[PDB]
RNA sequence: ACAGAG
């Protein structure tokens, strides 16, 4: 029921744990992607019913399985020789619990993501920080003695 | 190879081929929805 | 000393919304129609009788409505949900079944269920499938639990019979004429005949005018026609004051000039003035007994009770000419509202009478002539007289009934599904009586009679300002009562009959009349005991609780209005400075021991009326009560309607701002309902991530707005930034729009039908036309699946086909031509679903549902929920924003120059209340005339470390150095409006032209082009630009050349003047085409525009 | 350059003057009501008593 | 329709805190305690969970299912 | 909607455009920013010379 | 024919 554009947008904002000093920029065009300048994840979730279900049948956690697509169902697919440049567990989405879609039995999601390298000025899904800011340091001073009550 | 349509109420495959009045084979519901395409489509994550 | 206060007094309003008000008005009128009025119309038309060949009759016995059905192809019948009737483009009706009794020689043959017609069943009425269901059973019908209902479904679209606003019938309007004279008139309307009578004083003597008389006859001759022959009794019935007799004298002096002294003479005088449709006497006596003042009844040609009424009219004219107390039409004691049931009653009565007349015509054709075998009329009950009448009168919007001379237009509108408020706001609209004839400025104002009955601010802005209105939150519209016990009670309370006295008792100082809907019930002394005893009999449960009573002490009348279609409002009774509702009663209501009807029965809450709250004295709050107060207002935020109940702190704003929000709040992008995905509409706008408001009115909780909202919480600094925010423009944030703020969806529609004709041939869809060179379909057929229909999930570019249709051109083998449905549009679109269904006539219906995601840009109109509407002007990055000490940099910078000349303080308090309510997890109420105060939200900011007035220390983002003034941060609930720039950009270089006038077409969909108006011609002349005015209005529209004969001045062709039969005087002239169109429309009119040309030096 | 609810709030210098001015105006209007209803009102030239 | 992944104003990842927010309202918290136990300091992150309506749980009830 | 008010004194023209407006002070007081989608459609006949 | 918008 989540649309395709909204699903692509929600997958656009999930942060990736890959170090961006090792990759390079994808050139203008170059729609395939090579070993140097991209990654590739694969989400595939099929939602069915539960073969054992109680007579009350109230909560969706008992009646169904894989009805909440989290970001832990993202599975990395290497390209070229990237299987040795990164050990098993350093290329993954970060927060392990981000809800993407939500399913009902008979509905299926399969897709193929292509991570690349980009600056934050282009789009706000490349910003490395939640928020970065500063303030000056205060110096409250007491001009006269404040005593008692 | 045949055109399989999805029924609206009972969600079952029907395969309407001959020139017939449109009706589900299993229920009496008379509205079909086409299935999704099998060709891939590309979206930008913006 | 303070009067003690009941604090839970508000809880009567959620008890009131269980039963009455808030589209339950439409439901209680449609159920009233299909449960009593369809029996009462059938009762008065129970028998048809053939003229020739008697002892033959068709007798109707009982009528029904029943459950909704569909009639499919192979005669199988099944019930149906309203959403299946939405998708397949069919009506949602139920068959009218009637049992009869007719004669075929054998004198008694009866039936049980003869289907004669199909009644469109309104949603959530008594015969709909949706009533009495649980919210988990609306899921199996594809219907929302919050969809209000009250609308019809006719041929696929949703149509609403709107509330009309009409003046009250059977009432003496004393008004001024155009020339300054004061007369009276009463539109004597009953169920059978409507007609207006007048009273003109054109010479100082009284005349009566009517649409039947060819001349206005004086009133004393009418009195002498109605059985009172003495002049003394006439002057008694008029009045016994000195100036009244002085004003009436020159009418007796006119009557004695003619020889009219006798009743038969007066009737012979009237009969010589009747426009013709025993003549002289009887066509005047039947006239005065059936048409003039036709609501005042004459029993057996006894004209006493009509003489008293017309003398009351003449006396009111005489008294109103002295002091100019004309009655205003705009007082809402005189307005009546007509719901959907009272229009469908008139429509079905006219259709049923035309059905009986057509059946009597068929009966008189086939009884005297054909055959001794007795026919039955069951073989002539054609169903398509009633069904198509109902569906065509609902779907088109006109109710042209010839019997009642009703010629209304524009009653039904398409129910707007822009947001949730737009569907609920349309079900409370009241169209007005005048309907935009001229700039009246008299009923377009806000009269004080609309207190609590209609909404102050909720009106459209433009040509219909004040002529389209909206009901309040706590109102109710009455229906027609049984009229039984009111007369039987009034006859036992001191009302003398009017027949037992002369006219002199009417002019006494201590004698008041009593009326019941226009008829005089007699006179009475001691009217206060009558009014108080009648109100006690209304409170004690004997008289029905909507029967109002009033007292016009100037005109000396005690009105009683049992009629239907007038506005009521509940109140709390106050007896000797204490409210009748205690804290114990509201605790008993909250625990569930009682309901609102128990408040009605125990004389605690009584319904008032606009005529009845002219007598009473009402206090707003409990500390306004003094000794002369009879009622207490329940809730003063019920003064505001439904669409103004979204505004927070709406009493701090200026009054046009609430009106502009009542206009913008029906256009905000949001969510329609819970079935917004299984729904295929012509146009549907959704928002991606909606959020419920942070500062909310109690009206929002009462209509369940925050279960499906329209808008998003924007963090808003109020400062001047970058100079692109000068007049109402607002600067967004590039890193907030990328994260999902303001993201919207646009769904459209594309339907295609495939019909089978009368000749046994059919439309058909071919497959995708392959290219043999590359074994792929061509680019214009790229997205087609093998069934010729576009498939869900693929992108649709411009001018690619969706349905590859082919129809026969029959105008032996079929000759097909291609007629495809092609996607026209500026940008690309996706497909979500393709629907396929069929009707019973072997027609196939295909509906697609397209989809576009639009991201906000320069040109998209946002709103503010206070009337501070504005387009976007600049989208800056997150780095160029100003920022706080905590790192919050705002999304929408707003210009502070909107606030002084518009005086919206409600936005300045919504911001502060939302900021103080997000820091500790509350929703601070912005309820009208109350809500969370300023002193309680200033103390929740200081507890969490912020400033007590919202103003925050801001380090800037361009320079890095702090700003001098403090900037005012907080969340404001901004809603996105439907006016986007991608659907308003338009540009025509040259394209398709019209056929008659060779100049470009009308609108954006036709690639139309813009218009040099009649006023922009007046501006190019002021500059003196002559060749620019020539280039715009001749060269770039319709430049053209004509063969002008210089000899005679006519127009030739190809150098050949067919008039002169010569070719030596033709010439070519630079002319516009709409002038050459003019020079040949006029030669057909025999107005010949003979030109004379000269050389062009 | 910003605006706020503290830019339109009345201080203590206004909430004492407003009360006295409202009381003076209400008492003078009550005196003119009482002088119209129960006797002599010094009528302005060219108008009625109301 | 569903909880957004990032807060709109700053950019903190909010869209994994929703199932924990309802779970901390199962255990009888006030909302000001749950938003502090999830770690939301600034108020722009607090309005993402505090003002969110869960329409997908009730739009999926009308979705087609076997 | 007659000839003399609808098709003669004022008539529908081409080479025109209608779009929502929005402020911009970085232009001069005698300039206007035409979008690219309108500037590709609205053309001008430029006669060729030396 | 109706609703909008400025
Ligand atoms: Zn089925
Ligand atoms: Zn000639
Ligand atoms: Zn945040």
């Amino acid at each position: 029921i989540v649309q395709d554009e909204i699903l692509a947008h929600r997958l656009g904002l999930i942060p990736i744990h890959a170090d961006p000093r090792l990759f390079e920029y994808r050139n203008q065009g170059d729609e395939e992607g090579t070993e140097i300048d991209t990654l590739q994840f694969r989400l595939q979730v099929r939602c069915t019913r539960n073969p054992h279900a109680a007579k009350d049948s109230s909560d969706p956690n008992e009646l169904y399985v894989n009805h909440k697509v989290y970001t832990r169902h993202m599975t990395w697919i290497p390209l070229g020789n990237q299987a040795d440049l990164f050990p098993e567990g350093t290329i993954r989405p970060v927060h392990d619990d981000i809800l993407i879609a939500q399913l009902r039995p008979g509905q299926e999601i399969d897709l193929l993501m292509h991570c690349v390298k980009g600056i934050g000025k282009d789009h706000a899904k490349f910003s490395p920080v939640a928020t970065a800011s500063y303030r000056l340091l205060p110096d409250i001073t007491l001009l006269e003695p404040v005593e008692g009550e | 190879q045949p055109m399989i349509y999805i029924c609206g109420e009972c969600h079952t495959e029907n395969e309407i081929k001959s020139r017939d009045p449109i009706r589900c084979r299993e229920c009496g519901y008379r509205i079909m929805y086409k299935k999704r395409t099998k060709r891939l489509v590309v979206f930008d994550a913006r | 000393a303070p009067i003690p206060t009941v604090e839970e007094k508000w809880r009567l309003l959620p008890a009131f919304l269980k039963v009455k008000g808030l589209v339950k008005q439409h439901i209680d009128s449609f159920n009233y129609f299909i449960n009593v009025e369809i029996k009462k119309i059938m009762k008065a038309n129970e028998k048809v009788t053939s003229d020739a060949d008697p002892m033959w009759y068709l007798k109707y016995l009982n009528i029904y409505v029943g459950l909704p059905d569909v009639e499919e192809s192979f005669n199988v019948t099944r019930p149906v949900s309203p959403h299946e009737c939405r998708l397949r483009d069919m009506t949602y009706s139920a068959p009218i079944t009637v049992d009869i009794e007719y004669t075929r020689g054998s004198q008694r043959i009866i039936r049980n269920a003869l289907p004669i017609g199909r009644m469109p069943i309104m949603l959530r009425s008594s015969n709909c499938v949706l009533t009495g269901k649980t919210p988990a059973e609306f899921a199996k019908l594809n219907e929302c639990p919050l969809d209000p209902g009250g609308y019809f479904i006719v041929k696929g679209v949703e149509k609403v019979i709107l509330i009309q606003e009409q003046l009250s019938k059977n009432r003496i309007i004393v008004e001024a004429d155009r020339k300054g004279a004061v007369g009276a008139s009463v539109t004597s309307s009953t169920h059978e005949k409507k007609s207006r009578t007048n009273m003109a004083v054109k010479q100082g003597r009284f005349y009566l005018r009517h649409n039947t008389l060819s001349e206005d006859i004086p009133i004393v001759i009418i009195f002498k026609a109605m059985g009172v022959e003495s002049d003394q009794e006439i002057v008694q019935m008029i009045g016994t004051e000195e100036h009244v007799m002085a004003a009436f004298g020159p009418s007796l002096e006119e009557c004695q000039k003619a020889q009219i002294f006798t009743q038969m003479q007066a009737l012979k005088y009237i009969g010589n003035k009747v426009r013709r449709q025993k003549t002289k006497i009887e066509e005047a006596r039947e006239l005065l007994a059936s048409t003039i003042l036709t609501h005042v009844p004459v029993k057996e040609f006894n004209f006493r009770a009509k003489c008293i009424y017309t003398a009351v009219m003449v006396r009111r004219v005489i008294l109103a000419q002295g002091d100019n107390k004309v009655d205003d039409r705009d007082y809402y004691g005189n307005k009546r509202l007509e719901l959907a049931g009272q229009l469908l009653s008139l429509l079905f009565e006219d259709l049923f009478k035309k059905f009986n007349s057509e059946m009597k015509k068929i009966a008189d054709q086939v009884i005297p002539k054909q055959r001794a075998a007795q026919f039955d009329v069951v073989k002539h009950m054609r169903q398509d007289q009633i069904t198509n009448g109902m569906v065509n009168a609902i779907s088109t919007g006109n109710w042209s009934l010839k019997r009642f001379k009703m010629d209304r237009q524009g009653v039904t509108q398409v129910l707007s599904r822009l947001s949730y408020i737009s569907a609920l706001g349309m079900m409370t609209r009241i169209s007005s009586q005048f309907e935009k004839t001229r700039k009246v400025s008299g009923p377009r104002s806000l009269q004080p009679s609309q207190w609590g009955m209609l909404c102050p601010s909720d009106t459209p802005e433009g040509e219909a300002c004040g002529l389209v209105k909206n009901l309040a939150l706590m109102t109710h519209i009455t229906t027609d009562m049984e009229d039984g016990p009111i007369v039987k009670l009034a006859s036992n309370l001191g009302v003398e009959d009017v027949n037992l006295l002369c006219g002199e008792e009417l002019s006494y100082p201590n004698v008041f009349l009593v009326f019941l809907n226009g008829n005089i019930l007699g006179v009475i002394r001691d009217h206060k005991k009558l009014v108080n005893t009648f109100r006690l009999m209304r409170r004690a449960g004997y008289i029905n609780e909507f029967v109002s009573i009033s007292t016009n002490l100037t005109d000396r009348c005690v009105y009683i209005s049992s009629d239907g279609g007038r506005l009521c409002r509940p109140y709390i009774i106050v007896k000797k400075q204490k409210p009748a509702v205690t804290n114990k009663h509201m605790e008993e209501l909250a625990q569930g021991y009682r309901n609102f009807e128990d408040f009605l029965h125990e004389s605690l809450v009584e319904y008032l009326d606009v005529n009845e709250e002219n007598d009473c004295n009402i206090a707003l709050y409990e500390h306004t009560i003094n000794k002369d107060t009879t009622h207490l207002e329940i809730e003063p935020f019920t003064l505001l309607g439904v669409c103004a109940g979204l505004i927070p702190y709406p009493h701090h704003n200026q009054s046009p701002r609430n009106t502009y929000q009542c206009a913008m709040g029906k256009q905000a992008m949001g969510t329609i309902g819970y079935n917004q995905r299984n729904r295929i509409d012509t146009l549907m706008y959704l928002l991606a991530y909606p959020q419920k408001p942070m500062v909310k009115t109690k009206t929002i909780e009462l209509i369940e707005f925050e279960k499906l909202p329209a808008g998003q919480n924007a963090t808003v600094a109020v400062m001047s930034y970058s100079g692109y925010d000068i007049e109402d423009a607002l600067v967004l944030n590039k890193a907030s729009l990328d994260r999902g703020f303001g993201r919207c969806l646009v769904y459209k529609n594309a339907k295609c039908t495939l019909k089978r004709y009368t000749n046994q041939t059919f439309d058909k869809v071919m497959g995708p036309m392959l290219d043999a060179a590359t074994r792929k379909p061509i680019w214009r057929h790229e997205i087609l699946d093998a069934d010729g229909i576009c498939s869900p999930g693929e992108k649709v570019e411009n001018k690619q086909v969706l349905v590859n249709k082919s129809m026969p051109t029959v105008t032996q083998q079929p000759q097909y031509k291609d007629v495809p449905i092609t996607y026209k549009g500026a940008t690309d679109s996706y497909i979500e679903k393709v629907m396929i269904s069929s009707n019973a006539e072997d027609a196939f219906l295909i509906k697609m549902l397209l989809r576009q995601t639009r991201r906000p840009e320069i040109g998209d109109k946002f709103s503010s929920r206070h009337g501070q509407k504005g387009v976007c002007g600049l989208i800056v990055p997150q780095e160029d924003m100003p920022f706080c000490d905590s790192g919050i940099c705002p999304d929408i910078i707003m210009n502070p120059h909107g606030f002084p000349s518009r005086m919206t303080v409600g936005k300045l308090i919504e911001l502060l209340a939302g900021k103080a309510g997000v820091l500790d997890g509350r929703f601070h109420y912005g309820t009208a005339f109350g809500g969370s105060k300023v002193k309680d939200v200033c103390e929740d900011l200081v507890r969490h470390g912020y400033n007590y007035l919202g103003k925050d220390y801001v380090t800037s983002g361009i320079t890095g150095e702090p700003l001098e003034a403090y900037i005012y941060f907080g969340p404001v609930y901004y809603q996105k409006l439907k006016h986007m720039v991608l659907d308003k950009m338009h540009a025509r270089a040259r394209g398709p032209r019209a056929v008659l006038t060779r100049q470009p077409t009308e609108g954006r969909s036709r690639d139309g082009g813009l218009r040099l108006g009649e006023m922009e011609r007046d501006c190019l002349i002021g500059y003196g630009a002559s060749m620019l005015l020539l280039e715009r209005l001749m060269i770039s529209s319709d430049a053209f050349e004509v063969d002008v004969c210089g000899q005679c001045g006519l127009l030739g062709y190809s150098g050949w003047c067919h008039y002169c039969k010569s070719s030596c005087h033709v010439s070519s002239l630079r002319i516009p085409y709409a002038c050459k169109l003019l020079f040949q429309e006029l030669q057909s009119m025999n107005i010949i525009p003979r030109l004379k040309l000269s050389k062009y030096n | 350059f910003s605006i706020g609810i503290g830019d339109v709030t009345p201080g203590q210098g206004l909430l004492k003057a407003k009360y006295e001015l409202l009381n003076a105006g209400y008492k003078k209007c009550d005196e003119y009501i009482e002088a119209l209803n129960t006797g002599k009102l010094q009528q302005q030239p060219g108008c009625t008593a109301e | 329709m569903i909880i957004p992944v990032r807060c709109f104003t700053c950019g903190k990842i909010v869209g994994n805190k929703w199932e924990a927010y309802l779970g901390l309202l199962q255990a009888e918290y006030t909302e000001g305690d749950a938003l502090d136990a999830l770690g939301l300091k600034r108020y722009c992150c607090r309005r993402m969970l505090l003002a969110h309506v869960d329409l997908i749980e009730k739009l999926l009830n009308y979705a087609p299912l076997e | 909607q007659g000839r003399f008010r609808g098709n003669l004194s004022g008539k529908r023209v081409d080479f025109s455009g209608r779009t929502v407006i929005s402020p911009d002070p970085n232009l001069r007081i005698d300039e206007v920013a035409v979008p690219v989608h309108v500037a590709k459609i609205l053309t001008f006949p430029e006669k060729v010379n030396k």
